């Protein structure tokens, strides 16, 4: 967060999960999207 | 090709993967009072070269001399003031020095001396992969006018509003801001003591 | 060797 | 004193393409009976970097196949000897008459874009029909795209 | 060991003094090659394989 | 996690294209071994 | 699974070297079966 | 000596287009269409006079009518939003339209269950029978994860005597698509709700119900 | 090189930075402080015997 810029996003496995279970935590470390405020996660290695 | 990614149009993009040159006006930069720049998508192949300006340095050397059977005497000053090629007073490098020397026999016995004094002030452009002038400098795409970048009353080219933002900043910012001064002062000398016996 | 660098935008 | 890229030796013939597959039905040409709108596709040199062969990919947006053809790059004309196998699921393709018209096409923005065109047969396809795809190339603008 | 970093990047391109060598040789990544010369690439993206 | 589509520090981590010459967790070992085992090993030879 | 998904959640943003290994051990989460492309295309095969 | 790369650019100032009222609309055959309303600016001077609207909706001919919005700037460059305007059959039935609300206890079946409420979809009668659905899932996709329109499951459905709801067709755009099965459909002329349970790619099944 | 003036050896220490990845610069080193207009002769002495 200093050395770096941000680089870090959510990845699918956690996202779907703490949407599936409803789990509150979900909104721990992690940010609503930006442009439609819901949260996402990417599948890993698919940023490409 | 000019900015983008992808190979895609982008409007921010601090690099130049985007379609080929159409001359088709398209949008850039980011977006101030619900206001944009708008320009003719073309190759402005100078752009780098233009943002530097003539380096000047101007030097003033004396001396001073004189000698007799028996002794000697040299007395000089230099001077040198450099503001090189990179827009504003960031290269800057001022060399002052004096010195003096001098010789004196008397018989088998000769004492000699020299005394010099040496200033600097240096200032750099500072390099490096961040926030620097070249780095930010390269980061940008073949058809963005970097020297329309410099005039800070133009809202669009605030550091809040710069056309990318993707780890670089405005190049004349950082060189009207930061700050990165060196000064130096040295004196040296020697004392020899011949005598012939 | 020790230094590291980053990435860039895009 | 001014260097050149360079490029593989089919360079100019390669890029993507927005088509559309029309189909001649008794003679007279009918105008995308599939209903499939601008597809994507893709050319591009083979490994070998040869001047007289380059892929053909519809990336399976039409019919899914993937063939080697011959290439005539001063022409800038291309086709296949008979039936080609498919790289994509085990058919066959039959492309003809194919050709790359440098700057003759024209961007949905109005803009000059490079034009392709060819025949296509497909040993699978029941009727036998021969297909005209035919399109323009990818400028890479958003507004450009389908 | 008979290597010995002089200047380098983490997991970059690096300058060593090593034992029957010159004074400052450099270590960086290239691609994978078949034992035939080919250049080895990435089954789905397209690009060289480290 | 997973990397921002937007930036490019770690790649080579989530498409698992890293080698053994990218030096993934050197500053660590060289942390936890002439770093803290160390330490360690010279604060059990000064107290009992 | 219970017990070991929710431990994996438990160690988002607090340690994350042990939620690799405790992945590595009891393998849970599991893998998919489904690929990244086929998760992307259609989310159902997914178990989140 | 001297520099050839002068900015080229011109300020373009964008509008601003703002929908007044309902983004859908339900009229019954018959019933006239009056305009919402809407602001456009430009520059802060208004220019609401200068909007355009492509689409006409034809209150005596039940069907979706859209209505396409937009102001545009002096470069040509344009904002716009949609409004959507269905019409009834005229035509009694329990079943009224059309702007439902889905209720307290819709969830998920298969493999989890997770609860959802409080999202909108659209049911009007294009036939004395038959009832055009905006989205037998209760927009689990559509606006639940945002997933957008094409995310939403259409269809036709005729409802019988029983009170039971047939369905006719359906159709998820982007992904295929259509449902499995359909079971657990019925109307209380009197709540007034409508329960459906819905089975969907393979191993999915929902079970929302709908209110106004 | 030993820079030796008169004859005693000159201070020929560079400042320059020590990350140059992030913030390079460099800002001279020891000989560069001798004015050349007051040079009569240099001799290089180049072998180490
Ligand atoms: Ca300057
Ligand atoms: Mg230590």
């Amino acid at each position: 967060a200093v050395g770096l810029t941000g680089n870090h996003c959510a990845a699918y496995p956690l996202v779907s999960y703490l949407s599936s279970t409803g789990d509150p935590r979900i909104a721990y470390g992690i940010s609503k999207t930006d442009a439609d405020g819901k949260y996402v996660g990417q599948l890993p290695g698919g940023k490409t | 090709f000019g900015m983008g990614w992808n190979g895609n149009h982008t409007e921010l993009e601090n690099g130049s993967w985007g379609p080929r040159f159409d001359g088709s006006m398209q949008l850039w930069g980011n977006v101030y009072n619900n206001s944009q720049k708008l320009k003719p998508y073309v190759a402005m192949p100078d752009n780098i070269k233009d943002f530097f300006d003539a380096g000047f340095r101007y030097s003033n050397s004396l001396s001073f001399n004189g000698a007799t059977d028996k002794s000697d005497y040299y007395v000089s000053f230099s001077q040198i003031s450099d503001d090189g090629m990179i827009p504003t007073d960031a290269d800057s490098y001022d060399k002052y020095t004096f010195s003096a020397r001098g010789s004196h026999k008397a018989g088998a016995l000769t004492f000699s001396s020299s005394l010099n004094y040496a200033y600097q002030k240096n200032n750099f452009a500072t390099t490096g992969q961040g926030l620097s002038m070249l780095n930010s400098l390269y980061q940008t795409p073949r058809d963005i006018s970097i020297i329309g970048l410099e005039d800070q009353n133009d809202p669009f080219n605030t550091p809040g509003y710069y056309y990318t933002p993707y780890g670089v900043m405005n190049p004349y910012y950082i060189l009207n801001n930061y700050l990165n001064e060196y000064e130096s002062e040295r004196f040296y000398g020697k004392f020899q003591l011949d005598y012939e016996f | 060797g020790g230094g590291g660098g980053g990435g860039g935008g895009g | 004193n001014d260097t050149e890229p360079g490029g593989t030796a089919v360079e100019k013939m390669a890029g993507d393409w927005w088509v559309t597959v029309n189909a001649f039905i008794d003679g007279k040409e009918v105008e995308d009976p599939f209903g499939a709108g601008h597809l994507q596709m893709s050319t591009y040199n083979t490994a070998s970097n040869s001047e007289t062969e380059m892929w053909l990919d519809d990336l399976g947006n039409f019919w899914e196949y993937k063939l080697k053809v011959n290439v005539n790059y001063a022409a800038r004309t291309f086709s296949t000897t008979g039936f080609v196998d498919n790289v994509t699921y085990e058919s066959k393709v039959k492309i003809t008459d194919g050709k790359v018209l440098e700057k003759a096409a024209t961007t949905p923005s109005g803009m000059p874009a490079d034009s392709i065109v060819y025949m296509v047969q497909f040993d699978d396809d029941e009727d036998g029909l021969t297909y005209k795809v035919s399109g323009f190339r990818r400028t890479g603008f958003p507004a450009d795209d389908f | 060991g008979g290597i010995t970093t002089i200047y380098g990047l983490n997991g970059g391109t690096s300058m060593y003094a090593i034992t029957g060598m010159p004074v400052g040789v450099f270590k960086a990544q290239v691609a994978e090659r078949d034992p035939q010369g080919r250049i080895v690439v990435n089954s789905s993206t397209g690009l060289p394989v480290e | 996690y997973e990397q921002k589509p937007e930036s490019n520090q770690y790649n080579t981590l989530c498409e698992y294209t890293f080698t053994e010459s990218s030096q993934q967790m050197d500053y660590s070992y060289r942390i936890l071994f002439a770093g803290a085992l160390e330490d360690a090993k010279q604060v059990l030879e000064k107290t009992t | 699974n219970l017990i070991y998904m929710q431990k994996w959640v438990s160690l988002f943003y607090m340690d994350h070297m042990e939620a690799w290994s405790e992945i590595r051990r009891t393998d849970c989460p599991k893998l998919s079966s489904y690929s990244a492309a086929q998760i992307q295309a259609s989310e159902s095969v997914y178990t989140p | 000596c001297d520099k050839s790369t002068d900015d080229t650019s011109k300020v373009t100032y964008f509008v601003t287009l703002e929908r007044e009222g309902d983004e859908k609309i339900v009229l019954e055959k018959g019933q006239p269409f009056v305009e919402p309303g809407y602001y456009a600016e430009m520059n802060g001077e208004d220019i609401t006079e200068s909007v355009q609207i492509k689409g006409s909706v034809d209150v005596n001919t039940p069907g979706i009518y859209n209505l396409v919005y937009a102001a545009y700037n002096e470069d040509g460059f344009a904002k716009t939003f949609t409004r959507t305007v269905y019409v009834a059959d005229n035509t009694a039935s329990p079943l009224k339209s059309g702007i439902y609300t889905v209720a307290e206890g819709s969830k998920r079946t298969a493999p989890s269950v997770v609860a959802f409420s409080g999202y909108e979809i659209v049911i009007f009668q294009m036939e004395p029978g038959i009832f055009y659905i905006s989205d037998f899932l209760g927009g689990w996709y559509d606006q639940r994860a945002g997933y957008g329109p094409d995310y939403a499951m259409v269809g036709k459905f005729e409802l019988n005597d029983d009170n039971t709801i047939t369905p006719l067709e359906s159709y998820v755009a982007g992904w295929g698509d259509s449902m499995d099965q359909m079971t657990n459909t019925l109307l209380d002329p009197a709540t007034g709700t409508l329960k459906w349970t819905v089975a969907y790619a393979g191993q999915l099944s929902f079970d929302i119900i709908v209110k106004q | 090189p030993l820079y030796v003036v008169d004859g005693v050896p000159l201070n020929n220490s560079t400042v320059y930075s020590t990350d140059g990845l992030n913030s390079g610069y460099d800002f001279g080193n020891g000989a560069n402080a001798i004015n050349p207009d007051d040079v009569a002769n240099m001799t290089i002495l180049k072998g180490a015997a």
